[PDB]
Formats: C-alpha cells, structure tokens, sequence
C-alpha cells in the first residue's frame, strides 16, 4: 500500500523510499573525484554547461561550509542548496557554543542524523 | 558627614632589627582620575618619626597644621623641656588617635588611616596604627588602604611574629619594600609609579630617599596570549 510511498517498513524490511533517493543523485550525471595529498585535500568535479545563455561561472556544486571545510555536491541543486543552508548554519554554532569551528567529521554525523529524521518523518 | 572626595592610595613598612622602613606613593586621586602627582604623603616629624598618612589628601594636610602645632608646644617654654622631654613615638600616636576618635563621634571625622613608624629612645622599634574610626592596634608589618589587604600578606611572609625581628636587616626590608611596591602599582588602578621612601634607623636617623621609580618590571607575557579568552 504505502510501504513504498511513505518511510514505512515494508515486510521486506527496507525502506523503498529511501532506496529512491538514491535513484536521483546520478541522474544529473556529475562525477566527482577526491583524494588525500600529504598536507592537503584536493575534490574536483564535473561542471558540463552545454549553453551559451547559461553563465557557466554561476553554475557550481562546491560551496564553501566553512572557511577550512569545503563541500562538493553530487545530486540535484535545490536540495544541494537546503543542505549546504543547514550545513553552514550549524558550523557556525559549534563556534558560537563551544569555541572553536565543527569539525569535518561531526558535520557529516550532523547533515546524517538529519538525514535520518527526514526519513522518519 | 565626610566620604572620599580626593584620596591617596597606600602607606606601607615593616621593622628589622634596628629601626623600621615606610613608604608610600605621591597620588590624591579625583577617583579614578589621577588628578594629582607629586604629593607627598610622608609627613616626618623630628627625625625619629616619619607619619604616612593614607586616606583623604585633605585631611592629611590638617593633620600636617596638627603636627607643625605640636613641635613648636614641645619647643615651647625651657629649651631643656625638649631636649629630654623631646618627642617620642608613642606621644605622637597617642594624640592622632584621640583627636580621630572623638571627631568621629561629631559624625564628620578625619577620613584617614595612618600608620606612626619611628623608634624610641631606648630603640624599639615601633609600628603602630590608627585610622578615623579610632582601632589601634600593633604588627610587625603594617600597611594601610588597598595595601593592608593587599601589599601586606607579602610582607608578613618576611615577618609573622616579634621572633621575626632578629631574623630581619635594613637590607632585607629594603628589598621587600621595593617588591611590595611594584606589587601595589601592577595590581591596583590607584597607583603612582613615583613613590618616595624614609627610612628610620636608631643609628643613623633619618635617611629619606625621595621620588624612586618602580624597577625590575615585566612585561614579557603580554605578547604571548591576546583576545579575551575565545579568541586564539
């Protein structure tokens, strides 16, 4: 019935709405690559603009979260644009109440523990 | 009534085996303006004696009349009534503190704290103190204002008892009077760099070294850590 159209268990026990989102984030064709130098990170990514009436400069996918902590975007750009929203809101709080900026791997437990409440609602 | 209108900062000393050491700052203060430097408040009388007078400045210059009055009634009939019945101490304490006392009951006092440092005649040492409200009282190391709080746990380190004494030289004073003094000018906002030093030795008097400057300043973990505490 809606075991398929909401976040409900199925009998199956996976959740076929979840399974869907991840149907959508490589639809928009962008591969991105990042590696680990010995002093430094380095992601580039995809940036195919196939018109001359769209300004290609404006068309991005990395957006910076904090200024040491840059984020890169595979996936369709509303959702991209919410989350970098949440992401760079709570990056400045960590600061704001606990004295220094988040760290890389706490913001990635945050933006997933949002995750999952988005899939439980 | 009476309350702090210009007030001076701290008079502060100690004894050693031969006589006792005193001094104090040039500041009458306006609060927290510094509205007068160079005012002395050592106030010497005979050379057995010098008075540091803490407190309000106006006062201290109607005390400074007080003690002006009473060298002259001393000197006052025979010569040979102030040769052997010259001043001591103990007769200059005595008088300050009585005439405080009972100007507080009128309800409008001399607002001072005042320390009387000489040596007798028969050379011990003395150190006493006083203050508007009229409590007397004795110590080794004394000190007045913010510096009785203050400057005055450091001194009584060198000093905790009358056993103490022997154990103590002008030299050993000296120094301590030095550091308790770049302790009073760092650590409070009332604070002249400039401060003025007597000295009372039953052996060789009064020896009155006059507007030295704090030395031995630092300054050198200022540049290490800035902002408030958050900021790094």
């Amino acid at each position: 019935g809606y075991d398929r159209h909401i976040t409900i268990f199925s009998p199956e026990g996976r959740l076929y709405q979840v399974e869907y989102a991840f149907k959508a984030t490589n639809q928009t064709n962008i591969n991105s690559l990042a590696v680990r130098g010995k002093d430094c990170t380095v992601v580039i990514s995809q940036k195919k603009v196939p018109d001359k009436l769209l300004d290609p400069t404006t068309v991005s996918y990395i957006f910076c979260i904090s200024r040491t902590i840059g984020m890169v975007v595979n996936g369709p750009i509303p959702d991209a644009r919410n989350a970098a929203l949440r992401a760079k809101a709570e990056a400045a709080e960590f600061r704001y109440k606990y004295g220094y900026d988040m760290p890389c791997d706490v913001l990635a437990k945050r933006m997933a523990n949002l995750s999952q409440i988005y899939t439980q609602r | 009534t009476q309350q702090p209108i210009v007030t001076g900062t701290s008079v502060i000393s100690m004894k050693y085996d031969n006589g006792v050491i005193i001094a104090a700052d040039n500041l009458g203060s306006y609060g927290s303006l510094l509205r007068f430097n160079g005012v002395e408040r050592l106030i010497p009388v005979g050379d057995n004696t010098v008075v540091g007078i803490s407190g309000d400045i106006s006062d201290m210059q109607h005390i400074e009349r007080l003690l002006k009055d009473l060298v002259t009634e001393n000197a006052y009939d025979n010569p040979l009534a102030d040769a052997e019945e010259a001043l001591e101490p103990s007769y200059i304490f005595e008088y300050l503190a009585t005439v405080m006392y009972q100007r507080r009951s009128k309800m409008n006092p001399l607002w001072n704290a005042i320390i009387v440092a000489g040596v007798q005649s028969n050379g011990d040492q003395f150190l006493r103190y006083v203050n508007l409200l009229g409590v007397t009282y004795s110590s080794p190391t004394l000190a007045t204002g913010f510096g009785a709080h203050m400057a005055n746990p450091l001194l009584r380190k060198v000093v905790d008892r009358e056993s103490d004494i022997p154990k103590t030289t002008v030299q050993v004073a000296e120094e301590a009077i030095v550091n308790a003094m770049r302790v009073l000018y760092y650590r409070d906002a009332r604070s002249s760099r400039n401060f003025s030093l007597a000295i009372i030795d039953k052996n060789t008097g009064l020896t009155f070294k006059k507007n030295l400057q704090v030395e031995n300043m630092k300054w050198d973990f200022a540049k290490d850590i800035k902002g408030y505490g958050t900021q790094k």
